[PDB]
RNA sequence: UGUAACGGGGCUAAACCAUGCACCGAAGCUGCGGCAGCGACGCUUAUGCGUUGUUGGGUAGGGGAGCGUUCUGUAAGCCUGCGAAGGUGUGCUGUGAGGCAUGCUGGAGGUAUCAGAAGUGCGAAUGCUGACAUAAGUAACGAUAAAGCGGGUGAAAAGCCC
RNA sequence: CCCGGCGAGGGGAGUGAAAAAGAACCUGAAACCGUGUACGUACAAGCAGUGGGAGCACGCUUAGGCGUGUGACUGCGUACC
């Protein structure tokens, strides 16, 4: 018969915590993307949003193998005559440890409308504390 | 409560009483057919295939209706080469609805 | 085409379509590319070709018994009204007569007889002869057809 | 509906030689 | 009830006409008729005629009682056009369309 | 100077968007003859605040 | 003879604009454009016949995948362990299973562990 | 012009070398259903095949077989004012061009089957004629000699009369 | 007869088998322009479709779907001659 849909209305979502405490930047951007499209459910659709909420912690305290510490450079285009921007990987960090853990993921995600939505369901906190414990956030090992 | 069978190239998953739709086959539309061909059944219990096609297993089924599917056009077109082709197609298919299951 | 042969407009400079008269067939009111002209259509028949479609076509009405032979079929007066008699009893109202000789009796009589029709052997026709549900044959007209078919 | 009857040279005298 | 009422072959275009028929759909005929009242466009006193012939054929063919009328359905329609030729320079000529419409106007009193 | 491809009826409509006229839902009462008329506008028969004005 | 083919014409265009139904603009309305329209569509039905059934090919794979790694095993090496044991359940009927029947599909992991071990 | 010499994220193995076992992967091959061409044989003998093997991308182009439109005969026959042609929807039907039945408008013509003859099929030719869009309620309203007020007429007056 | 400027145009009444046969008059297609209803649309990039597809609004037997309309989201996809 009809292969089954998930329907977005019937999905269950859950939330859990990752900390990202001396852990790979790619490795770990890679599962995040895994989860925050829902491919770990049985019931994953491509059209439709089967993720789970995750919450990363310690976001300043990500790690990178090699010179990518001081090599690595994030480019930007402000729009303007001359206006490309670069800034390394540490001064990422100083500025705002939180972005370059989001920018991995955006990388690796899909384009469209339904990237941006599984996008938003990802919260990614510098310090060791979230404000979402009314959530039952648990704790996964990843 | 359901059996997994093998009936015209491609498998089919039909719980107890109820109609399935599958290609055209050589039984007139009110006598019973016959699928000893039977992938998995599934119970309370679960019953795999060590041997392909279980043990016993068959499923008794009625056919109900000999009718042709929906009509399809097929059109072929070659870009700027003064080629342009139509047809049409109407699939037969067969409908069963499943009477018993066995064991 | 009723009209003049000056260009309607110049070749060049022109935002429109190269034109040459107003009378080409592409344009309104004056055309027709290939304008029908009186011909005749008829065609030749073999005199042997003819003939034998004619034997053809009067055996199988024989087989299929829609001719039939009788003796002399004449009228007493050129009446319209005794003709339809004759041939009501007859069980005949599509009928074909055709006669060794050709009276003005009997072509007064089947003049304003639709269905009926008077001819002589001479002037016979296939298409007559097919059209005709049933078709009556004197005997004098009888042997005339033999003598022209031979 | 009716064609022009003026018909001045549109295209500018300015060849690009 | 219908008493439908239009005035057929008005000089103003149907877009010009169109914009006054929007701000009185749907409202009541003591609303309308004073707004249409103090709207300055040419197309307002169009519109108020064939609204006040409306109220008339309501009160006279049909039921009285006008006060609790509206304005069901109002629409116009892009009627004939008159084709003009207006010379331009250079000998070239154009054409220019004076465009009519059909103004219909529906009130009802449910 | 002139278009390449002409403008579908839904942007024509689109930038009519903004041409709506406004009602002035704005009329008010004379105090004595009681006649509507604009604010801050003489009445047609020539009354404002009251007294009449036109005396015409 | 002349012939007159305004019935004819009129007839093709209607079928044309008939099956042009629901297009956006002129696509609905205007002839020229309907048609090109109409035989796009064509084309694009002629090839997504065969896209939709690799699509659902790889839909059912990645349903696979997920429940099989849900219950401790990747894909590839569940596949072959039930190409070892004989099973010939195709990935329409895997993929329905793991949905539904969490069960069945736990027996179907145990039995291709089995067979690679 | 802007990272811009992995497609990107990103990777210290997610790079490279050697070996191995898995899996994905096309309209390829196989399975199931259907259609058509060609060559054989068992038999029907102007046709089905209990069959058999094989073929079926295609421009220029060659060959074969068909649909539909107007008119002629069949036909003073047949359908039709308890409703023809045309128009507009819907539902069936054929591998196709098409066909059939019917709702509403329409108002008096249409035509089976089988043959015959073509002004026999349009999306393009800066094609021809008409109608209607677009730009757009945009430019412009034709000498920068200039108007203001009161009264009159009128449904309405900056333009008419005083 | 009524609205209107002793207008235009219209609504009634009447004539007629029929007035969406009213002289702008048989039939009245398409482009084009409108009013109403259902659905969609104001964080989303491209030949505007196609494959998959939730939701909503209408009807049908059954109480599960089937049909009709719309169509969020998603894979593929750069008109014709």
């Amino acid at each position: 018969m009809k292969t089954f849909t998930a329907k977005p209305e019937t999905v269950k979502r859950d939330w859990y915590v990752v900390d990202a405490t001396g852990k790979t930047l790619g490795r770990l951007a890679t599962e995040l993307a895994r989860r925050l499209r829902g491919k770990h459910k049985a019931e994953y659709t491509p059209h439709v949003d089967t993720g789970d909420y995750i919450i990363v912690l310690n976001a300043d305290k990500v790690a990178v193998t090699g010179n990518k510490r001081t090599d690595k450079v994030y480019y930007h285009h402000t729009g303007h005559i001359g206006g490309i921007k670069q800034a390394t990987f540490e001064e990422m960090i100083a500025r705002r440890p939180e972005r370059v853990i989001e920018i991995a993921v955006k990388g690796m995600l899909p384009k469209g409308p339904l990237g941006r939505a599984m996008f938003r369901k990802l919260k990614v906190y510098a310090g060791n504390e979230h404000n979402h414990a009314a959530q039952q956030p648990q704790v996964l090992d990843i | 409560m359901y059996a997994v069978f093998q009936s015209g190239g491609k498998q089919h998953r039909v719980s107890e009483g109820q109609t399935v739709r599958l290609e055209k086959l050589d039984i007139a539309t009110g006598e019973t057919v016959e699928f000893a061909e039977v992938l998995m059944i599934a119970n309370g219990e679960e019953v795999k295939i060590g041997v392909p096609f279980v043990d016993g297993g068959v499923i008794k089924a009625e056919v109900v209706a000999h009718g042709r599917g929906e009509k399809v056009k097929i059109v072929k077109f070659r870009r700027r080469k003064h080629y342009r082709k139509q047809q049409g197609h109407r699939q037969w298919f067969t409908d069963v609805k499943i009477t018993g299951i066995s064991a | 085409v009723t009209g003049s042969g000056k260009k309607p407009w110049r070749q060049k400079g022109t935002g429109r379509a190269r034109s040459g008269s107003i009378k080409s067939p592409i344009w309104r009111s004056g055309g027709v590319t290939f304008a029908a002209r009186p011909q005749d259509h008829s065609q030749k028949v073999n005199k042997k070709m003819y003939r034998g479609a004619l034997k053809s076509i009067l055996s199988e009405l024989v087989r299929q018994d829609r001719l039939i032979v009788v003796e002399k079929f004449s009228v007493e007066a050129p009446k319209t009204k005794l003709l339809a008699q004759k041939l009501k009893d007859m069980a005949l109202e599509d009928v074909l007569i055709i006669t060794g000789e050709l009276d003005e009796n009997l072509f007064l009589a089947a003049r304003n007889l639709h269905k009926v029709d008077v001819r002589d052997a001479t002037g016979i026709d296939p298409v007559s002869l097919i059209a005709f549900d049933k078709v009556v044959m004197t005997a004098d007209a009888v042997k005339q057809v033999e003598e022209m078919l031979a | 509906n009716n064609r022009p009857v003026y018909i001045p040279r549109p295209r500018p005298p300015h060849p690009r030689l | 009830m219908e008493t439908i009422a239009k005035h057929r072959h008005a000089r103003s275009s149907a877009q010009k006409v169109r914009l006054v028929a929007d701000l009185i759909r749907g409202k009541k005929v003591s609303q309308a008729l004073d707004i249409l009242t103090y709207t300055n466009k040419k197309a307002a006193v169009l519109v108020k005629k064939v609204l006040e012939s409306a109220i008339a054929n309501a009160e006279h063919n049909d039921g009285a009682d006008i006060d609790d009328l509206k304005v069901t359905k109002i629409f116009v329609d892009e009627g004939p056009s008159m084709k003009r030729i207006m010379p331009r320079a250079k000998g070239r000529a154009d054409r220019i369309l004076k465009r009519t419409s059909h103004i219909t106007v529906v009130v009802s009193d449910r | 100077a002139v278009q390449q491809n002409k403008p579908t009826r839904s942007k024509r409509g689109m930038r009519r968007s903004h041409d709506a006229l406004t009602a002035v839902t704005s009329l008010s009462v004379d105090k004595t003859s009681g006649e509507k008329h604009l604010r801050h506008h003489i009445t047609a028969d020539g009354y404002y605040r009251g007294r009449k004005v036109i005396a015409k | 003879a002349r012939v007159k083919r305004g019935v004819i014409a009129r007839a093709r265009h209607k079928k044309i604009l008939k099956q042009a139904k629901g297009y956006y603009g002129a696509r609905s309305r205007v002839y020229r454009v309907a048609f090109q329209a109409v035989i796009k569509a064509g084309q694009y039905a002629y090839r997504d016949r065969r896209q939709r059934k690799r699509q659902f090919r790889q839909l059912w794979i990645a349903r696979i995948n997920a429940a099989a790694r849900q219950n401790g095993i990747s894909y590839s090496k569940f596949i072959n362990g039930l190409k070892k044991a004989s099973v010939e359940i195709d990935r329409k009927i895997l993929a329905d299973i793991a949905v539904f029947d969490k069960v069945a599909f736990t027996a179907l992991v145990e039995k291709a562990k089995a067979a690679l071990a």
